[PDB]
């Protein structure tokens, strides 16, 4: 089957990396869009 | 005693300097089935003749990298000889006739530890004396 | 030992020293080394397989 | 010299003696008031030897000699 | 500064560890 | 035989399988990682496709699928580059105002602080500002609107898709035979006169068309809106005679050879147009003309399906001689056999033409609006020599590859490949000494002269105001060209360029060229360039004529192409292998063109670029300081790395902080790189081994046994961080210096 | 006695290295 | 020259003997191994130190090892 | 706390710097909402925020929040990552799903990595932490 084969390359380290890797970066990238110049947490 | 005729093409300046005059020098004697192209020892393509070829080369090391190459001709009678400045012409591979990969009856054991590699002494016990770890 | 028993290497020098590996045969001979034992991890050289003697090897098993 | 201004005073380590100097580099090494050109001492050997109790070149010079006849024993 | 004739004493002085350094640099060869 | 099309259908079926199955194409690497060596030797054999297959024909087919995708990938960048020109730039700000308004085709996101790279950049635009000389390429064509770029940009993206399809299709689909790839006759033929010939026909007529007239209003001051769209100098022909009165003649000129009736818009003029400091668009016309004609000729040597014509074996075989015995017989087969052979002539030679066009692009600058762009004008130059530089240490790699691997003793006996083979330790001892002979007498006289003036001896010092060495055969070729316009060239106007002579041509304020005067300094800097040129070649021909054997190594082709040695023994066999000597020739290679980049960098700001009085009086970048500065070390330390880094490390709160960034990370991965270079492997197998220690203590020890990188990889890892770093660091360098004072 | 600078500084720069290598390459030559 | 020691843990494999390049090894018999031949070093003369009968070596440890002595025109591997 | 450290709303250095505050991202207020939160730190006397890291709990947003949080992460990647390595230890092509993931292995696992510091006191006192010292490889000593 082709989408086992999809599968297994998205899973495939560089391939899983990039995604996860992207998604942390994305996450990071947008909170401190949202939420920028948190050098400490306010009390 | 060495006899063949020298291969065409032979000649580069990877060939013998003066430690061939001075210390020594090598010959590797083969016949050959048939006249065919080969890669010398230190560059340049020689043609081999067919029967007797004898090549002069500065180390044993050129003789068994050739002889190397003539097994891949088919050719497994490559005789290499040591020459001294005196003219002393000795054989020297293969020592016996036999290839020393295969067993031969005669030959014994030289510089065998019966022993693992981790049964070896300390350094510190052969420690001002002539005997080293590995003896 | 005999085949199929998982044992310990106890050769210092060995890459598999205190690892586990599965004897794969053991020479009826008068061999020093007759017990063959196969790892799951290759050495340096990249071989799984050695040959070991019997007071060389704890079975686990 | 400079046992009389301690902090003004460059301290001369030695003398240089070099045939390649043109006449620029001499004049450009010619300082601490020197005759002629020097390298000024970074070691504080002179404040050492000031502190200590040496107040002339004659001393220094007793202290070689003596120096000398030390590393001779040894 | 010192006379010419320091100079020249210590000089004279200092062939004495030259001569001693010698006789220690040839005693160690062996 | 015949050229023709012959092609195998569905040779390779289209799957998604092999995807999930790294290293499938190698048989060492299909059984799966034991070690994370493994990893390292998937990414290091993927494109080596002769150690996926012997079949030379499949090979063949996988090379001519791969440059599809290469053409698609720099297709995506070129139409990326025109689209972020379109939607992300100050294109047409730049366009009413080439003088005033900085190119900028690159806008950072508001995030982090980040957005302080988004700089004034003129045309009320704010953004990174572009050295790729993108802007002056668009004018050159006659782009005038935003519209033109994204039309240009989406017409690439449909080029790129065509061409991943092609290399899909070429390969899964309808891939060519053995037969097909070895027609070099014809694909030389095809490629002298459609690719080169008829580009060249093509693009003469596209300036002729477009770019003439357009720019010829644009330097008459016409503002861009009332420039009509470059159709409707075809639809009404009235509006380009008015700007070219030749065209009036028609076609009958050209068929009946009166071609002195295009005289206008075809025209020898030689110089630089005065309003933009480039080249006149009507002697490019002219050039890719005569180009076009010259090549569509040449294109006709190669003998096809049609008997007339040359076949290469026969003129290879042909060109011999009393002093190389059998000549050029047995070339052909190395050329039409080894593809390594192929890459190995084209990436010397294409190499050594990116380093001529680094040099005729600065010194003709073809584009409206490039001269008087100083950072355009130094980052283009530097460019390409770089990329000239490490496409020639390929040619060389790929040269002692084919001769490990691709070489044969039969096809090569007695030729001129097999007789330097015989002579390579003449060859390789001859030049050892012009190596240490230009080492000598050309550094060793910076040393000299530093000395002397160090010891306050200027008089002693080897210069233009003491003991001089002109370059008197560079002046006297100087003059030559001076004098070349009404002399040895009749029908030019002024010389090719002003660099050679004539006089100091100025665009705004700025100087477009101006005579490039040698003296001393020059002398010196040349005999450098001819130095670290000559130990380059030496290291890398070295590494070519002993890859197979050397009196150390009988055997070496046997051991290989890429090994990291053959053991301690014979004193120690270090690097002896043919990619070993790559890697040293890339560090020379780096040596060589630093310093031919600082040469131009210094040279160019000294002696040529600056501002013009009214009067005529040229104020230089660095106030001609080259002279007296450029003959010793310490001189090149403060009055060039020194006093022009000052703009990189003050850039920190500004615009350019980002080259601040640069400047320090680059100085980083380059020092980071001595770790892998002045190392070796056993330590970190070592440290691994407690590391891995740990890890087992608490159960964590990988599966994949973590290995040290090998030693090849190690000098790989190496010299790649030295030559990033090295470079990136002068390109920050470069980049903030030329963008504050150019 | 500055005039002595005139005199050691060569020595120390030239007779000292002549004697000094003439003499170890006549001694790691010796057979 | 260098000094090159066998060890009992040799298996006979005779890839030592193959893999150098100045014939200083050869097979002779043995009892200790299944293959019943040993490596030996006659011709030490003639080793240039390489380890290529190292890298060849299948056992762990290795049981050929080459221990770089005293240097000669023969182990510098100088052909002047 | 010490070496010329103020409250950043009374350092007139601070002030100075907020007047002309650079607007971090698209939000024309980013800039000054950064000196507005800034100010309840410790400013030096250049007037930048100083941070205490010596356990002081009216500075615990300073360093010690930041470091729960982080080790509380990093805890969760660490676990997930030892978890996923010794299930596939009990496959058969373990070297395999190393560089191929098993996600119908994985990301059950980082789901539950939520979970790390109760599985790492119950693995560390039960043995199942950390193996023996004589079952683990060494070097000869
Ligand atoms: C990978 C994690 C990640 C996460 C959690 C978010 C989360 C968010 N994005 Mg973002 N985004 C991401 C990656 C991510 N993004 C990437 C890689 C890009 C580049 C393509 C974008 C481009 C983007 C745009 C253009 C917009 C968002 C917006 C948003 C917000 C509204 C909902 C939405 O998802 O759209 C939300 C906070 C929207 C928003 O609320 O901004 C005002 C919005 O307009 N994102
Ligand atoms: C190596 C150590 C290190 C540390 C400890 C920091 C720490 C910080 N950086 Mg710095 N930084 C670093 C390296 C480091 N950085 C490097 C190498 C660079 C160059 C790339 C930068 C460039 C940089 C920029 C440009 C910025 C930061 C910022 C920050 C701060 C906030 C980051 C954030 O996302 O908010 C906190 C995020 C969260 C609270 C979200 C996490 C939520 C989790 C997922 C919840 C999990 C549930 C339990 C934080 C003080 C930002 C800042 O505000 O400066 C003061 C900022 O703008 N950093
Ligand atoms: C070939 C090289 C190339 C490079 C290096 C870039 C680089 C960039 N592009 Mg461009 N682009 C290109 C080709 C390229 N582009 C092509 C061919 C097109 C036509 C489709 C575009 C169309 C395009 C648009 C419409 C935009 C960019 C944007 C960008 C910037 C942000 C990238 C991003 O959005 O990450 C996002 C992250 C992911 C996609 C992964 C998660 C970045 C400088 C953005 C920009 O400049 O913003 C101001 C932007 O809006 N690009
Ligand atoms: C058209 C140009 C071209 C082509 C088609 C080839 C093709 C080939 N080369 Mg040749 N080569 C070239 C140019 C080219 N090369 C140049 C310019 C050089 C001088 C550097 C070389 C030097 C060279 C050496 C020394 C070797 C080859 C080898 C090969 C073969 C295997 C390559 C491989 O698998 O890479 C796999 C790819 C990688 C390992 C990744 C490379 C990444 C590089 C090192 C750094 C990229 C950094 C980038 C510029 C900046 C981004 C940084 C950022 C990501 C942080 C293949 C036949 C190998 C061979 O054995 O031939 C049979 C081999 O050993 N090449
Ligand atoms: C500053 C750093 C430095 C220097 C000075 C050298 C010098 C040299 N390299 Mg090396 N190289 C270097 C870095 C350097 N390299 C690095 C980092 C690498 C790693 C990539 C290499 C890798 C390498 C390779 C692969 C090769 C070289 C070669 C050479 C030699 C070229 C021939 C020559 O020019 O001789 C002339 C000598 C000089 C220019 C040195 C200075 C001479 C002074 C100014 C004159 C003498 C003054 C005085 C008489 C001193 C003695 C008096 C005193 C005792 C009282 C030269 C000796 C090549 C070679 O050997 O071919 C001939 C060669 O193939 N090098
Ligand atoms: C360490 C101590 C040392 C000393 C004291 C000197 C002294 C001198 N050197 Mg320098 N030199 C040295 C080391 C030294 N050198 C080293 C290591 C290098 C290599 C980096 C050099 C490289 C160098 C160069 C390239 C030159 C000098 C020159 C000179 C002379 C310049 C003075 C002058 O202008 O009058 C003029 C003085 C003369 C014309 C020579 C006077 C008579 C000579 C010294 C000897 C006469 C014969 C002698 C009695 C017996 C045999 C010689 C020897 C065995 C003592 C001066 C004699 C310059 C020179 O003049 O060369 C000859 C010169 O061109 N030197
Ligand atoms: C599950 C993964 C994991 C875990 C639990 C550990 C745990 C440890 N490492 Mg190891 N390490 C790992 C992966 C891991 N490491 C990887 C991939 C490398 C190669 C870079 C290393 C290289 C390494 C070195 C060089 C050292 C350690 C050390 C240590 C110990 C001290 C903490 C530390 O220094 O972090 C170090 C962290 C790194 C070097 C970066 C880790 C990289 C990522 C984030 C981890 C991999 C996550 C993985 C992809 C997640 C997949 C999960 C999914 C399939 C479910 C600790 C036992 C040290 C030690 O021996 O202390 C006594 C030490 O010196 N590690
Ligand atoms: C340089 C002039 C040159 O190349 O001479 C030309 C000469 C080759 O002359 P031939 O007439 O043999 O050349 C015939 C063919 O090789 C050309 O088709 O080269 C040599 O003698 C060897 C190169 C020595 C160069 C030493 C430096
Ligand atoms: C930039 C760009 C682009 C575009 C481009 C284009 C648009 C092109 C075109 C092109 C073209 C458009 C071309 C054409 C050409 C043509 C030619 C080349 C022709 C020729 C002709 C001839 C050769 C002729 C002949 C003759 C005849 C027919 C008859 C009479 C006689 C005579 C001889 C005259 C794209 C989008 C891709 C993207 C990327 C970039
Ligand atoms: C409080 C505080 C402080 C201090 C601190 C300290 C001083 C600490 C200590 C600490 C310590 C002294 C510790 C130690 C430890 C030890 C050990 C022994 C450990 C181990 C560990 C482990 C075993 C782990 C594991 C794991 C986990 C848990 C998760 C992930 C995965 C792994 C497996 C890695 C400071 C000032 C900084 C800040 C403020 C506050
Ligand atoms: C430092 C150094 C090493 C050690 C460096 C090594 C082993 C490289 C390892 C680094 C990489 C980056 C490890 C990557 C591990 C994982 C793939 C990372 C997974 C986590 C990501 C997804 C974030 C050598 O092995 C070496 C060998 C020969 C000569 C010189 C040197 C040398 O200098
Ligand atoms: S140091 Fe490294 S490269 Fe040199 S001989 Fe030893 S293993 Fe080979
Ligand atoms: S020493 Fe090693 S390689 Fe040589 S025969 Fe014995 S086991 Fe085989």
């Amino acid at each position: 089957d082709q989408s086992s084969y999809l599968i297994k390359f998205i899973s495939t380290a560089p391939v899983a990396a990039t995604i996860w890797l992207t998604i942390t970066a994305g996450i990071l990238i947008e909170f401190n869009r949202f939420f920028p110049d948190l050098l400490f947490h306010p009390l | 005693t060495l006899s063949g005729k020298t291969p065409l093409f032979a000649g580069s300046t990877g060939g013998l300097l003066t430690k061939a005059v001075e210390e020594e020098k090598y010959a590797i004697t083969w016949t050959s089935p048939k006249a065919q192209v080969f890669e010398l020892p230190t560059g340049g393509a020689a043609t081999m003749h067919e029967g007797e070829n004898l090549l002069y080369i500065a180390r044993k090391e050129y003789g068994i990298a050739l002889g190397g190459q003539l097994r891949k001709f088919k050719i497994t009678n490559y005789k290499i000889y040591r020459i001294l400045p005196s003219g002393e012409t000795t054989f020297i591979h293969p020592a016996d006739g036999v290839f020393p990969e295969k067993v031969n009856a005669g030959r014994e054991k030289v510089r065998f530890n019966a022993r693992s590699i981790g049964e070896n002494p300390n350094p510190s016990q052969v420690k001002f004396s002539g005997k080293a770890t590995y003896d | 030992v005999q085949r199929g028993s998982k044992v310990r290497i106890l050769r210092p020098e060995s890459y598999w020293f205190q690892d586990v590996g599965t004897v794969a045969s053991v020479d009826q001979s008068g061999i020093k080394y007759p017990v063959i034992v196969r790892f799951d991890k290759v050495n340096y050289a990249g071989i799984n397989t050695n040959n070991f003697a019997v007071d060389e090897l704890i079975e686990v098993e | 010299q400079w046992i009389k201004d301690p902090l003004h005073v460059r301290p001369i380590a030695h003398a240089i003696w070099d045939p390649h100097f043109g006449k620029p580099a001499i004049e450009a090494f010619t300082q601490a008031g020197a005759n002629g050109p020097v390298n000024i001492a970074y070691s504080g050997v002179y404040h050492w030897w000031y502190t200590i109790g040496m107040r002339t070149n004659t001393e220094l010079y007793t202290g070689s000699v003596f120096l000398l006849l030390f590393a001779s024993l040894f | 500064s010192i006379s010419d004739t320091q100079v020249y004493i210590a000089l004279v002085v200092a062939l004495i560890p030259g001569l001693l350094a010698w006789r220690l640099a040839t005693e160690l060869y062996k | 035989k015949k050229a023709r099309v012959i092609v195998d259908k569905d040779p390779v079926p289209t799957s998604f399988e092999k995807w999930a199955q790294p290293g499938h194409f190698d048989r060492t690497l299909a059984r799966g990682p034991k070690t994370t060596t493994w990893i390292w030797n998937l990414h290091a054999l993927a494109h080596d496709f002769d150690t996926h297959t012997s079949d030379l024909e499949d090979i063949s087919r996988k090379i001519f699928a791969a440059h599809f995708g290469h053409l698609a990938v720099v297709t995506i960048w070129l139409s990326g580059m025109i689209f972020h020109g379109a939607k992300f730039s100050n294109y047409e700000a730049w366009l009413s105002d080439p003088l005033n308004v900085r190119p900028s085709a690159q806008v950072v996101w508001p995030i982090v602080g980040q957005d302080i790279l988004n700089g004034d950049v003129g045309g009320g635009f704010h953004g990174i500002q572009i050295t790729s000389g993108l802007f002056q390429v668009w004018r050159g064509w006659g782009i005038t609107n935003s519209f033109q770029l994204y039309c240009t940009a989406i017409g690439g993206l449909v080029l790129a898709g065509l061409f991943l399809f092609a290399g899909w299709f070429h390969y899964h689909k309808r891939a060519p035979k053995l037969e097909w790839f070895q027609n070099v006759e014809s694909m030389l033929n095809h490629h002298l006169q459609v690719l080169l010939g008829c580009g060249s026909l093509g693009w003469a007529g596209h300036l002729i068309h477009v770019s003439a007239p357009i720019n010829k209003l644009m330097d008459a001051g016409v503002a861009v809106k009332d420039i009509p769209l470059p159709h409707e100098f075809i639809l009404n022909k009235s509006l380009l005679i008015d700007l070219f009165p030749g065209f009036a003649a028609g076609l009958t000129p050209f068929f009946t050879l009166n071609w002195g009736q295009y005289a206008d818009f075809l025209t020898f003029k030689g110089g630089l147009n005065p309003v933009t400091g480039g080249l006149w668009m009507t002697d490019i016309a002219h050039h890719h003309l005569a180009i076009a004609v010259v090549f569509i000729i040449a294109g006709h040597q190669y003998r096809t399906n049609w008997g007339i014509g040359h076949s290469i074996k026969e003129i290879l075989e042909n060109h011999k001689g009393p002093f190389t015995g059998e000549g050029h017989k047995g070339l052909y087969e190395n050329l039409t056999t080894s593809w390594h052979a192929q890459l190995a002539t084209n990436l010397a030679f294409l190499g050594s033409l990116t380093i001529i066009i680094a040099h005729h692009m600065y010194a003709m600058p073809p584009y409206p609006y490039l001269a008087t762009d100083y950072a355009t004008q130094l980052c283009i130059f530097t460019h390409h020599i770089w990329i000239g530089g490490f496409l020639i240490v390929g040619g060389a790699a790929h040269a002692a590859i084919f001769m490990v691997r691709d070489y044969d003793p039969v096809v090569n006996q007695n030729n001129v490949l097999d007789r330097v083979i015989r002579h390579r330790d003449a060859i390789i001892s001859h030049l050892n000494w012009v190596c240490i002979f230009l080492g000598f007498h050309s550094f060793g006289l910076y040393i000299h002269n530093d000395t002397m003036r160090a010891l306050g001896r200027p008089q002693d010092m080897f210069s233009d105001t003491a003991i001089q060495l002109q370059p008197v055969f560079a002046q006297w070729v100087q003059n030559l060209h001076t004098l070349a316009p009404g002399g040895t060239a009749p029908n030019a106007l002024e010389p090719v360029s002003y660099a050679f002579g004539g006089g100091v041509l100025a665009v705004g304020g700025k100087v477009a060229m101006m005579p490039i005067a040698l003296g001393t300094a020059d002398f010196l800097i040349h005999h450098i360039h001819a130095f670290t040129i000559h130990v380059t070649v030496l290291i890398l021909l070295k590494g070519v004529l002993f890859a197979r054997s050397s009196r150390l190594i009988p055997d070496k082709a046997n051991l290989g192409f890429r090994f990291p040695c053959d053991g301690p023994g014979r004193g120690g066999t270090c690097q002896v292998s043919g990619w070993d000597h790559v890697f040293l020739g890339l560090f020379w290679m780096y040596n060589s063109l630093s310093i031919v980049i600082f040469h131009f960098s210094w040279k160019m700001q000294s002696d040529v670029w600056g501002t013009v009085d009214a009067a005529g009086n040229v104020s230089h970048i660095t106030g001609g300081n080259f002279a007296q500065s450029a003959i010793t070390i310490n001189g090149w330390l403060r009055d060039f790395l020194w006093a022009q880094a000052s703009q990189v490390i003050n850039s920190y709160g500004s615009a350019l902080s980002a080259y601040g960034l640069m400047f320090l990370g680059a100085h980083f991965v380059w020092a980071f790189s001595l770790m892998f270079l002045f190392s070796g492997r056993g330590y970190w197998q070592e440290l691994i081994e407690s590391i891995v220690w740990a890890h087992n203590k608490l159960k964590v020890a990988p599966a994949i046994q973590p290995r040290a990188l090998s030693i090849t990889q190690g000098r790989a890892v190496g010299v790649a961080h030295y030559l990033l770093g090295g470079i990136a660091t002068t390109w920050a360098f470069f980049h903030a210096h030329i963008l504050s004072v150019g | 006695a500055s005039f002595l600078s005139s005199i050691f500084v060569p020595v120390i720069g030239w007779v000292v290295p002549i004697a000094t290598f003439s003499f170890l390459f006549l001694y790691i030559e010796r057979e | 020259s260098h000094t090159v020691k066998i060890y009992d843990t040799c298996i006979g494999c005779t890839q030592c003997v193959r893999a150098c390049p100045t014939d200083v090894l050869e097979m002779v018999p043995w009892d200790g191994c299944k293959a019943a031949q040993v490596a030996s070093s006659p011709r030490t003369e003639d080793c240039v130190g390489c380890k290529r009968c190292e890298t060849a070596c299948p056992t762990d440890f290795l049981s050929i090892r080459v221990y770089l002595g005293a240097e000669t025109t023969r182990s510098m591997g100088l052909a002047y | 706390l010490g070496a010329d450290l103020t409250p950043c709303a009374e350092n007139p250095a601070f002030q100075a710097l907020a007047k002309n505050a650079r607007n971090t991202t698209a939000d024309p207020q980013s800039g000054q909402k950064r000196f507005e939160r800034y100010s309840q730190a410790l400013c030096g006397p250049e007037g930048y925020p100083h941070l205490i890291v010596d356990g002081r709990l009216d500075r615990a947003g300073d360093f010690l929040i930041p470091s729960i949080l982080f080790l509380y992460i990093a805890g969760w990647i660490g676990w997930v990552g030892r978890a996923y390595l010794q299930a596939i230890k009990k496959d058969s092509d373990t070297e395999q799903k190393e560089i191929q993931l098993d996600l119908g292995i994985a990301l059950p696992i980082i789901a539950t990595g939520f979970a790390w510091p109760a599985a790492a006191v119950k693995e560390l006192l039960s043995g199942e932490l950390t193996a023996k010292d004589s079952e683990i490889t060494v070097s000869p000593r």
